[PDB]
């Protein structure tokens, strides 16, 4: 009911609800260290947040006392307990505190717990409706946050809320195809829904990320995802995708392609296959172009990438 | 000649953004042209380049945060061992003295917030929590003394720690929290340092946390996740601890972190795609280390033995020009404002870069003036070396006490 911004807002110490309970000051001993210089505002709250503590009082003026608590410090998972006691306690009606809860993550979004505080509406209502919903309007502000994901994984899984996902990717990955999380989260949902060892996906999959290779030959994402969802099977058991990046060595050239081409020799040499002396070559030179010229800043991983090789695809 | 960032092959390093502008191309964009602004102003200003580690200064901003902060702190109000850890690190790594006086002042504080139950809260009075517990024990070793190490109830620790522990191998955060990568880590770390560990205390935990190594090659906060910097130490670093480092696929794991080091800024980013910060100085540089004890007790001859497998001098480059308030302190990037927390990593994460070590061979990198260099680190603790020793060689004079 009274805002800690309100010009009417008043100190707890001034209230007369509040008279009679006496305030219980931190007790940061004789010598304080990293004493932290409350605001009076601050330091009156939590004063009488102690107080209420202490007493385990269950009323709704401690429950008031916990809105306010919280908007000075929302990292305060002591009070944030007290809350859900008291949510309980008193019998408060959850879809208030849920519209509370999206006011706050709006106002907070990085901050952990109050995502944790939403899970826990959300399991005790047992009411995914709002979600989808609600954690897209925090990705539109920002789209990596990454208890949003947390969250959204976490919704989608313990409901089994999968079926407009990999629209929603391909929506956000159309906004911004650099954006990891996005990779990530259509990882997330194939191989949790369909899968990848399946034949035909793998391939859809493989596919777009290409498309997207060529349209933004620089972006990390995509190449982790490509080399993401091949490496485990070995990338030497699809032959052409060789070929195909030595077309745009010339064309869409990058350390990426560089790097990946790497990759498959590792493999295809790991496999015993054609030219292992030889191969051995196109990729040993591959890792001083990376070391030396086009990604120094790992020569110290492709130096130990060129001679990990001679460790033990030597003789 | 001699500075990485300042030679000018180092142009080409920039963002190509292949004409297609997004958020996260136009984010990169604007953070490289400030940090080019700052490589740039010895030139413009027509004097030589001398990197300095600014220790006197950072030395009073620590002694005194310390001590008192400012309600711009109210926000780690419940962090306040955190924020004893970060400082006392910090000043261990300048090689700064604790006084005795401080010390005990630590100890008490800490005992304040030490919960009957056991486990550390965030402030006198505040329930416990893992990460306060971290933090807590962290300090009183980084102190030291018979009076600090005496504040732990190893007991009661142990008791709290199996109250947090889940059926698949995962630890809550607290009571009625949930579960992460981070509370393993906090959970191992304790748990050794103190030597209360039990045969079935971190049993199911390695395989738990092999869950959240993802697709990327670094691990994720809970099975699923994108791969981060942050939570990647911790489950490496809790993994060694219980020596199943074993379970990652390390060479996936490796390849992710030297990924992270941005060709042009020099310093680390915690997630593909995402801005350098200097805080992942430690997080993503003090995955090395561990990946090097780890590679190596797995017989890799490949290894450097001068060297840790990224660019020590770029990010001591990084970190140094572009991470410190001249008023001491440091920070994330250049424009943000100081914090304890920035303070503590760039520095641990600076100590990392200048000092290999591996069995036998010490190789120091010490960019800029020979003053600049710090004392070493302990890669899983986050403490130094020597507090490490002289902390679990105690600990071991007592035997696990079980509940
Ligand atoms: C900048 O306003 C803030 C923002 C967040 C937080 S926080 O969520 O409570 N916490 C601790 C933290 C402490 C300080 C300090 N002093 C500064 C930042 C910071 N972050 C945020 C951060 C750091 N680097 C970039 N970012 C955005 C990490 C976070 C989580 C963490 C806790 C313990 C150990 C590791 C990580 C506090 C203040
Ligand atoms: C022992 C213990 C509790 C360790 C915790 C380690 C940890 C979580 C470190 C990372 C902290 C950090 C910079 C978060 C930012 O997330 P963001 O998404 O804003 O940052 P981003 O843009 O760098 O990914
Ligand atoms: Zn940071």
């Amino acid at each position: 009911f009274l805002s800690l911004d309100s010009p009417t807002y008043v100190l707890y110490r001034d209230r007369a609800e509040w008279a009679d309970i006496d305030p219980v000051p931190q007790n940061d001993g004789p010598s304080p260290v990293v004493q932290i210089i409350y605001s009076e505002k601050f330091r009156d709250v939590y004063d009488y947040f102690r107080a209420v503590l202490q007493r385990d009082e269950r009323s709704e003026r401690a429950f008031k006392l916990t809105r306010d608590a919280i908007e000075l410090n929302a990292a305060n998972y002591t009070v944030w307990h007290f809350r859900r006691v008291l949510l309980r306690s008193l019998q408060k009606d959850l879809q208030e505190e849920m519209n509370y809860i999206i006011a706050i993550i709006e106002e907070q979004p990085k901050n952990y717990q109050v995502w944790h505080h939403r899970r826990v509406l959300v399991e005790w209502l047992k009411d995914p409706s709002q979600e989808l919903e609600f954690i897209a309007d925090i990705l539109n502000q920002d789209a990596k946050n990454y208890h949003a994901w947390q969250h959204r994984q976490w919704v989608i899984q313990e409901f089994r809320l999968w079926d407009n996902e990999l629209q929603y990717v391909d929506q956000l990955l159309k906004e911004d195809v650099r954006n990891n999380s996005v990779w990530n989260q259509r990882h997330f949902v194939i191989s949790n829904t369909t899968g990848y060892s399946d034949r035909a996906v793998l391939e859809r999959e493989v596919q777009y990320t290409l498309e997207m290779i060529k349209l933004v030959p620089h972006n990390e994402s995509a190449w982790n995802y490509l080399k993401g969802i091949l490496q485990d099977r070995g990338l030497s058991r699809y032959p052409n995708l060789l070929n195909q990046l030595l077309d745009l060595q010339p064309s869409h050239s990058s350390p990426y392609l560089i790097a990946f081409l790497v990759d498959i020799y590792e493999d295809m040499l790991e496999n015993q296959c054609d030219n292992k002396e030889d191969i051995l070559n196109k990729a040993l030179e591959l890792c001083e172009i990376l070391a030396k010229e086009k990604d120094t800043i790992r020569k110290e991983y492709w130096r130990y990438i060129g001679r990990s090789l001679q460790s033990k695809h030597s003789r | 000649e001699p500075l990485y960032s300042l030679r000018p092959e180092h142009a080409r390093e920039r963002l190509q953004d292949d004409s297609v502008e997004t958020v996260t191309s136009i984010e990169q964009a604007k953070v490289e042209e400030k940090i080019q602004e700052v490589f740039s102003s010895y030139k413009f200003n027509h004097l030589v380049p001398r990197l300095v580690l600014q220790r006197e200064k950072h030395f009073h901003y620590l002694k005194r945060g310390l001590r008192q902060l400012t309600d711009a702190y109210e926000c780690l109000d419940a962090s306040r061992p955190w924020l004893c850890y970060w400082i006392l690190h910090s000043l261990e790594l300048l090689d700064e003295p604790i006084p005795q006086i401080v010390a005990t002042d630590v100890c008490q504080f800490l005992e304040l917030c030490q919960s009957p139950d056991g486990g550390f809260g965030g402030g006198p009075g505040q329930y416990p929590h893992l990460a306060p517990t971290y933090a807590a024990v962290n300090a009183l070793c980084i102190i030291g003394t018979e009076e600090a190490y005496n504040v732990i109830n190893r007991e009661k620790l142990l008791q709290y720690l199996y109250s947090l522990k889940q059926p698949d191998g995962s630890f809550l955060m607290h009571v009625g929290g949930e579960v992460d990568v981070r509370s393993a880590y906090c959970a191992a770390s304790v748990a050794s340092l103190t030597n209360i560990i039990t045969p079935d205390l971190f049993e199911g935990t390695a395989e738990w946390i092999a869950r959240c190594q993802n697709w990327e090659g670094g691990i994720g906060g809970v099975p699923g996740m994108e791969a981060h910097g942050g939570y990647t130490f911790c489950g490496l670093a809790a993994l060694v601890i219980l020596k199943k480092e074993r379970s990652l696929n390390l060479k996936s794991l490796l390849q992710w972190v030297t990924s992270r080091q941005m060709r042009f800024e020099g310093g680390f980013q915690g997630r593909c795609n995402k801005l350098v910060d200097g805080c992942y100085s430690f997080w993503q540089a003090g995955l090395l280390p561990l990946l090097h004890r780890a590679l190596h007790a797995q017989g890799d001859p490949a290894l450097s033995m001068s060297h840790w497998m990224f660019h020590q001098q770029a990010l001591q480059e990084y970190i140094l020009m572009c991470c410190q308030c001249p008023a001491g302190g440091l920070l994330d990037k250049p424009g943000k404002s100081r914090d304890f927390y920035h303070t503590c990593y760039c520095l641990s994460g600076l100590s990392i870069a200048q000092h290999f070590g591996s069995g036998a061979m010490l190789h120091d990198v010490v960019m800029g003036v020979p003053e600049n260099v710090l004392q070493p680190t302990h890669p899983v603790y986050n403490i130094g070396p020597d507090k490490v020793i002289q902390a679990t060689t105690h600990f071991l004079q007592k035997p696990v006490p079980g509940f």
